[PDB]
């Protein structure tokens, strides 16, 4: 439809980015010894 | 102070720097950093360039409508040839913009940087005790640099001839060259190829001998990797089982087994072959051109009867005959 | 924005050099 | 509308015969005789309102004249169009083998 | 006098010649003595172009611009009759010469502004009754101004009016209608207004010296996009004699 | 160098991971439609 | 008609409010020609602070 | 698919008498062409001055008419302008020019014939190739 | 003319949207010129005014 | 129906190359002209890369 | 822009000047053994 | 018509590109109808034929 | 320009994806005891 074009990686981003970062984390906690 | 200037030059040619800035450096770290600086501003925002000197400016900056793989820095005017051309020969920036003077700025600063950049190669192993040489390697890619942005240019009357800054422009640079100079049919340039393919054959060829014969020191699920620390005494790969194995896929006397000699062999045939290579653009740069087979074989009553050789020759027509549309005024292409 | 994409990879290979050259794991002899 | 001008000009006399006002001057070349002297008056003595006006060209000797007389078929003449004509094309036009 | 060498490389060369503050006076005129222009030329100083009001119709005025060419501006060995007429005046009729030279000059915006900065088919006059050529002695008239690229210029992508492609070869099946303009060239040809006014005379040897002004339009691309107005103020020198 | 004494480890454990997550998603179904607008 | 506040320009008034008004390709926010910006134009201020 | 007499028989004056050269004079001539010619009329054109070519067509609407052994051996002694109306043996290679151009000091009748049997007989071998240029190659 | 701008409610701040992107200019677009103060009557001559 | 005007019949002309001349909407999707690969085509790629 | 060629001049002298000043400092003497 | 339209090379799976993206509609454009057969003549009544 | 409208979104998650993919890695790896 008539939508914005940015709207899309606005979206994406905004998903990808904070989740990405607690990923790393919860990963790299959950790897460590003992 | 033991002597300031007794100091710096201490400094200077201190081994413990984490980047070796020599005698050579001093000149390379800022002429280098000049070169870079100006081009990425040039590659993103300089604006058109008459490069063929008749008033007709070929944008290649990202900001003008170029992509990366379009997008180039553009060689001075055909109007400027072989004349010196700094800021301060212009009546301002934008008039040197025009005219294409980033160009001379960037490959100046670089060639002149590029050399100190051997003659470095040399100093750093000097202070280290180890053999020279190494730079000498460094000459090939280097005496290719400077036949394509120097020699070439110096040769052909202009620097507006000399290789354009850009993905996009090489290309040009190529194929106008062919036409030219019909290169693909050169001594030089096949020499150059074989170095090149070669090259990276006996890469390849090293590469695998070496890698496949390594001395097992590692888990069955662990990096085949491990198997090897940095300061290690004795060897990681059985060249003796290597050898032994190449000799079977030829034959013995064919194959090395001298881990010195076939290093050299590594080193010199590429390099020797890219000199060849940069021999061929320095030497069609006085327009000794590669062999021109045009007509040869002609049948019993005068015919012509073409070779691949022809073929190739309405190709290059193809690209004389389109090239720099608007530039020429008279029958012979003399420049 | 076009523009922005390619200096924006451009400037993040640079930022990669960086780190590679100054930030690499000290090379360490023998012992590992 | 915009038109080429000389893709449309190719659709009248020029385009069929040596247009006087307008045809580049190696087009005499085909012709017995008329190249060299005569294409170089013609071409230099400017436009013409009718093919035997080239006849009048003060100077001809009276064999020019004569050979004039033989190629006028050959010959018409239109509207001076300035695309063909600016540029000194007329004596040379980029054009060679 | 510098040979040559004794100018190379100095961008003297694009300078039309000066006479001196002495040089003040006045050339004769015999009326029933055929006169001519040995040398007449031109040498830009300024080059102003009148910007567009934008929709806003307030009035334009011509602004200053930058020479992103360089010294090539200059017109010389301009040259033809300067026939006496009836009423005394004097009207220069040009025949050949370097009578054009393609500029090139940049604007506020960055914008490059190409013309083809030129007197073709000069039709110079001054006042009735001339006797004598004084000081400040108003020289007027029209010019034509040809298209700045001609017959032959092939744009980018191939296309041309006397040669070239007939479309977007780029763009195999799409509607023609919209590239229209582009595709098809036109060839203009337009006037333009001149006046050199004198400043300094010279009976002695007959060369008269001043500055000029003239309009004209620049380049509109084959046809691409409208011209801009432009105006032009620099120095001229002439050598009259009688021959 | 003096291996620096002022670190400590970082920790995220898995119910935050998801208490994380469906902040960051359900955000994501709230603005999408404002991005898009 | 068209000042840099219709133009979503958010960083270019804190400049002008100051003293830059210029930039080095010649225009200027006033509307003037000619003028000279020196160093210190619009490009001046974002090369300084990228440094 | 030969050189053979019926190829190497042109036309040797005005009025339609014949002349046939010989599988030696064709070489000769050949030779003597790339040592005197070639420089500027390599392949039929003409370099320093594209508009004129050995075509034999053009050499018939010439003026005199130089399409025969007659007409070619008059050239290469006392050359004119495509109307006649002017001599240019000044900057054009000739006998009465040797002075200015060497190369055609050897030249003896034997050999103008031969130059002038080449231009000739090329076309008649090559066809188009011979008067037009790159675009045949 | 430039006066006569500043009497457009189109240069509002308080006109608007949170999730309405960009310049002014993707609004009501790149203002061109001022078309003229508008006066309004009825038959009788009358002048009126737009609230 | 005819054609005679010469720019006419070359539109034509320079659409016989293809083949069949057909009337397209390039509206709706906001075409380019530059033609592109059928089904046909992208599998045959993509299957003998794979491969 | 004459001033810039001036600065640039400079700049260019002393690089230059560090350099031969440089390998002349008894270059040859500054490495692991025999000097 | 359908006999008719694939005798257009627009439907040459051989024309297109690797980046030359989506449908075959985002080219030429979508297919509306047929034109007709086009016959070329010259002057003297001669059938012309597009190579 | 007139250039594709996914080609922004495709580069960003060209980069972004893999680039996530050795950074969850590198760090849970840096992180192991010992
Ligand atoms: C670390 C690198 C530091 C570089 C510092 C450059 C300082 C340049 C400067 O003071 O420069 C001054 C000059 C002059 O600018 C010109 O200046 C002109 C006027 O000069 C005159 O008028 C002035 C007053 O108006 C003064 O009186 C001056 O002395 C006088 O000559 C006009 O205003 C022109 O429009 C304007 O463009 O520099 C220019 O144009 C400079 C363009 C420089 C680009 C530099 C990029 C550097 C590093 C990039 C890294 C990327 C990653
Ligand atoms: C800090 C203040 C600030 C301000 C006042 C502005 C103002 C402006 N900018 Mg700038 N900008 C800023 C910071 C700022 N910017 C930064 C840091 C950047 C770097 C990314 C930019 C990059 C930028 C660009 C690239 C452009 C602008 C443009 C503009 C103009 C845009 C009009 C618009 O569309 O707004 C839109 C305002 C919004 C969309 C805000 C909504 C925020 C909501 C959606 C989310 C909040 C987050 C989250 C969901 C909250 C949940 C919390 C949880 C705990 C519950 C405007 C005058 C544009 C321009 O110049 O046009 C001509 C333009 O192209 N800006
Ligand atoms: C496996 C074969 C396959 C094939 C033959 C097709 C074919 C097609 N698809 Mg489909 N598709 C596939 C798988 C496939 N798809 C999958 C798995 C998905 C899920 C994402 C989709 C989702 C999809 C959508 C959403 C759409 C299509 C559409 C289309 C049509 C698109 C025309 C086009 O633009 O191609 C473009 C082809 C390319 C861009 C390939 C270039 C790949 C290069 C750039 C990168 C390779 C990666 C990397 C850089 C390599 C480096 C390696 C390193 C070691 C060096 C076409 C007929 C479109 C359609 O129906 O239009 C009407 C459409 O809208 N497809
Ligand atoms: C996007 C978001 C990226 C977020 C990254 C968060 C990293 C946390 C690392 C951490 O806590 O490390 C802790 C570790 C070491 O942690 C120690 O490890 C020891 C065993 O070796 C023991 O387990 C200790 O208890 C433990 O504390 O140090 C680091 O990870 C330094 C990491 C630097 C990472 C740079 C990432 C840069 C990414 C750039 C662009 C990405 C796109
Ligand atoms: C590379 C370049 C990168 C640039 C990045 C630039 C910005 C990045 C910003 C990233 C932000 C990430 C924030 C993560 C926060 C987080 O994980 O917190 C996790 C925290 C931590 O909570 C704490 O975790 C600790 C262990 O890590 C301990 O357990 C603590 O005791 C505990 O309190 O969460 C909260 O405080 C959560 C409050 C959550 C309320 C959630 C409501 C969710 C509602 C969902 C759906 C509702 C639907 C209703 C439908 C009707
Ligand atoms: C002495 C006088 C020196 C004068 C120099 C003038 C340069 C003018 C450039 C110009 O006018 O560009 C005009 C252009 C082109 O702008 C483009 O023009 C195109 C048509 O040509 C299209 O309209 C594009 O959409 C438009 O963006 O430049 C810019 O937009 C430049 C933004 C430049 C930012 C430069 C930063 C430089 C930073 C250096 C170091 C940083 C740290
Ligand atoms: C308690 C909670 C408190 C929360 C406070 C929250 C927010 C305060 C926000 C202040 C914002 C000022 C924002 C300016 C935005 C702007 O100018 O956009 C400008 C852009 C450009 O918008 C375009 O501009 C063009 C002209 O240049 C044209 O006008 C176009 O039509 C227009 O669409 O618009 C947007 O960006 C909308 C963005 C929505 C973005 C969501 C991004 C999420 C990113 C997540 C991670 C990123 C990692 C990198
Ligand atoms: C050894 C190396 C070997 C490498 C082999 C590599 C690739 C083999 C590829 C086969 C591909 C078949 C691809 C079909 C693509 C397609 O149809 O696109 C279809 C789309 C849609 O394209 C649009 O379609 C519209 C109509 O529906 C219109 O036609 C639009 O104009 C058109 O642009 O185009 C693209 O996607 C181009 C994409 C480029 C994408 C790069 C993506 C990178 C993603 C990284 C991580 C993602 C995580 C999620
Ligand atoms: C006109 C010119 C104007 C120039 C102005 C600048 C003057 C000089 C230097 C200071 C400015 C900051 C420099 C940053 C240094 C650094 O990272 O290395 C820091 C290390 C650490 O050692 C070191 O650091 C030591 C001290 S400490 O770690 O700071 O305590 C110090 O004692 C020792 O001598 C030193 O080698 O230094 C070196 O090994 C020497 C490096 C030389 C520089 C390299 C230039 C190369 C250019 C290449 C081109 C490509 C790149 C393009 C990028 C845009
Ligand atoms: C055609 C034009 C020719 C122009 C020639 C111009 C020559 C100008 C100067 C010659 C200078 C010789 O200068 C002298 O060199 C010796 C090295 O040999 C330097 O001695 C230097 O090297 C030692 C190592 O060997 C350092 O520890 C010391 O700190 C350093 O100064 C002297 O400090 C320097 O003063
Ligand atoms: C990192 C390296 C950076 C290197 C930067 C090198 C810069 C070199 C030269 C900058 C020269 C600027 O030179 C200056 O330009 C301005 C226009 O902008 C000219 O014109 C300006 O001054 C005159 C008066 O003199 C005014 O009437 C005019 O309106 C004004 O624009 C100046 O006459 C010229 O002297
Ligand atoms: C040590 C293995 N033997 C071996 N032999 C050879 N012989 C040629 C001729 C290919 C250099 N090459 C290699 S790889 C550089 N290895
Ligand atoms: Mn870039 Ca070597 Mn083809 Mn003359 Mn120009
Ligand atoms: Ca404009
Ligand atoms: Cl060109």
């Amino acid at each position: 439809m008539e939508v914005n074009q940015l709207g899309l990686i606005a979206t994406a981003l905004f998903v990808l980015v904070p989740s990405v970062f607690l990923i790393i984390l919860y990963v790299q906690t959950e790897s460590q010894q003992k | 102070s033991a002597n300031l200037w007794e100091r710096f030059c201490n400094w200077v040619t201190s081994t413990d720097n984490r980047l070796y800035v020599g005698w050579f450096g001093v000149i390379m770290i800022p002429t280098l950093l000049a070169a870079t600086i100006c081009f990425v501003i040039a590659f993103i925002a300089a604006p058109p360039v008459d490069i063929d000197g008749i008033r007709e400016p070929v944008s290649g900056s990202l900001l003008y409508g170029n992509n990366i793989i379009t997008g180039a820095v553009v060689p001075s005017s055909n109007a400027i040839g072989l004349h010196f051309y700094p800021i301060w020969e212009a009546a301002s920036l934008d008039e040197w913009l025009y005219n294409g003077g980033p160009y001379q700025l960037i490959i100046f600063h670089f060639l002149l940087g590029a050399s100190c950049y051997m003659g470095r190669q040399w100093e750093l192993s000097y202070r280290l005790g180890m053999r020279p040489w190494i730079c000498v390697a460094y000459s090939a890619p280097l005496a290719s640099a400077f036949a394509v942005f120097l020699i070439y240019p110096i040769g052909q009357g202009s620097f507006s001839d000399g290789m354009p800054l850009g993905i996009s422009g090489t290309f040009n640079f190529m194929i106008v060259f062919q036409a030219e100079h019909n290169i693909l049919m050169h001594p030089f340039h096949q020499l150059g190829v074989a170095g090149v393919f070669g090259g990276a054959l006996f890469c390849a060829m090293h590469g695998s001998l070496v890698t496949s014969s390594l001395i097992r020191e590692t888990t069955e699920t662990e990096s085949a990797n491990y198997g090897y620390k940095f300061g290690q005494e004795e060897e990681t790969y059985n060249i003796v089982a290597a050898h032994g194995y190449f000799g079977r896929l030829i034959f013995q006397y064919a194959s090395f087994n001298n881990s010195r000699s076939l290093h050299f062999f590594l080193a010199a045939w590429p390099v020797v072959g890219v000199w060849f290579t940069a021999l061929g653009i320095s030497t069609m740069a006085f327009n000794l051109n590669g062999f021109n087979f045009n007509h040869s074989v002609i049948d019993a009553k005068g015919n012509v009867i073409n070779t691949w050789a022809d073929i190739i020759n309405r190709a290059n027509l193809g690209m004389e005959v389109m090239h720099e549309r608007n530039a020429h005024n008279f029958p012979l292409d003399l420049a | 924005m076009e523009t922005i994409t390619y200096v924006f990879i451009f400037a993040c290979i640079i930022a990669l050099f960086f780190f590679a050259i100054f930030f690499r794991e000290p090379p360490r002899i023998t012992k590992k | 509308e915009l038109v080429n001008v000389v893709d449309e000009k190719l659709g009248t006399a020029y385009g069929e015969k040596i247009d006087l006002n307008n045809t580049n001057i190696a087009a005499f070349i085909q012709y017995r005789g008329l190249y060299p002297t005569l294409a170089k008056l013609i071409v230099k003595n400017a436009p013409y309102e009718s093919v035997e006006d080239v006849l009048n060209i003060p100077g001809l000797t009276e064999r020019q004249k004569q050979i004039l007389r033989e190629n006028l078929e050959h010959f018409t003449v239109t509207e001076v169009e300035t695309a063909l004509v600016e540029g000194g094309d007329r004596y040379n036009n980029g054009l060679y083998k | 006098t510098l040979t040559y060498d004794d100018i190379v490389g100095t961008g003297l060369a694009n300078k039309c010649p000066t006479l001196d503050d002495t040089a003040r006076g006045a050339y004769p005129i015999d009326s029933s003595q055929t006169y001519r222009i040995a040398r007449l030329c031109l040498q830009p100083t300024t080059f102003l172009v009148k910007e567009e009001p934008k929709n806003k119709r307030q009035e334009a005025e011509f602004v200053p611009t930058k020479l992103v060419t360089r010294e090539t501006t200059s017109l010389d060995q301009i040259q033809g009759e300067l026939k006496v007429n009836s009423d005394g005046s004097l009207t220069f009729v040009e025949e050949d010469g370097i009578d054009f030279q393609p500029v090139t000059v940049q604007m506020a915006g960055g914008e490059r502004i190409p013309l083809l900065f030129t007197v073709k088919n000069l039709v110079a006059s001054t006042q009735p009754n001339v006797t004598s050529i004084t000081t400040s002695t108003d020289f007027k008239g029209e010019f034509n101004v040809p298209s700045y690229r001609t017959a032959n210029f092939l744009d980018p992508k191939g296309r041309g009016l006397a040669s070239g492609y007939d479309s977007a070869i780029a763009l195999p099946q799409a509607k023609e209608e919209e590239l229209a303009r582009a595709n098809v060239k036109r060839f203009s040809l337009t006037k333009g207004q001149i006046s050199l006014n004198v400043a300094k005379v010279d009976g002695r040897t007959g060369e008269i010296a001043g500055t000029f002004e003239s309009e004209q339009l620049s380049d509109d691309d084959m046809g691409a996009h409208e011209p801009h107005e432009v105006k032009i103020q620099g120095v001229f020198y002439a050598s009259i004699e009688p021959a | 160098m003096e291996p620096n004494p002022n670190r400590q480890p970082v920790e995220l454990n898995r119910t935050s991971l998801y208490l994380g997550l469906l902040l960051i998603l359900v955000l994501a179904l709230l603005f999408s439609s404002y991005f898009f607008n | 008609l068209n000042p840099m506040w219709r133009q979503g320009m958010f960083v270019l008034p804190f400049m002008a409010r100051l003293g830059v008004t210029g930039s080095w390709s010649g225009w200027s926010i006033t509307g003037e020609t000619g003028i000279d910006p020196g160093f210190w134009s619009f490009e001046g201020v974002a090369l300084a602070h990228i440094v | 698919a030969e050189l053979t007499p019926e190829v190497l028989t042109v036309p040797l004056n005005s009025e339609g008498k014949t002349i046939t050269l010989t599988e030696k004079q064709y070489l000769e001539g050949k030779r003597l062409f790339q040592y005197a010619c070639a420089s500027c009329h390599v392949g039929g054109i003409t370099k320093t001055n594209p508009s004129l070519d050995l075509r034999t067509e053009t050499l018939a609407l010439a003026t005199p008419p130089r399409d025969n052994i007659e007409g070619l051996v008059d050239y290469m002694k006392n050359p004119t302008t495509y109307d006649g109306e002017q001599e240019i043996a000044e900057v054009h290679p000739s006998l009465r020019s040797a002075d200015i151009f060497p190369k055609m000091r050897n030249l003896t009748e034997k050999d103008l014939v031969a130059i002038a049997g080449h231009i000739l007989v090329e076309p008649k071998i090559l066809g188009d190739k011979w008067g037009g240029g790159k675009v045949y190659y | 003319e430039k006066l006569a701008f500043y009497d457009y409610i189109g240069n509002n701040p308080a006109k608007g949207g949170l999730f309405r992107t960009g310049p002014m200019n993707k609004g009501d677009g790149i203002a061109q010129a001022w078309k003229g103060h508008a006066v309004f009557r009825n038959k009788e001559g009358e002048e009126l005014f737009v609230r | 129906q005819t054609f005679t005007d010469p720019p006419t019949v070359k539109s034509y002309a320079r659409k016989a190359i293809f083949g069949e001349i057909f009337e397209f909407d390039t509206e709706t999707l906001n075409s380019d002209g530059i033609f592109r690969t059928s089904p046909r085509g992208w599998f045959t790629f993509a299957h003998a890369v794979f491969a | 822009m004459e001033t810039l060629k001036i600065t640039v001049y400079i700049v260019v002298t002393f690089f230059v000047l560090l350099f031969v000043f440089g390998f002349l400092s008894g270059d040859p003497a500054r490495n692991p053994k025999r000097k």
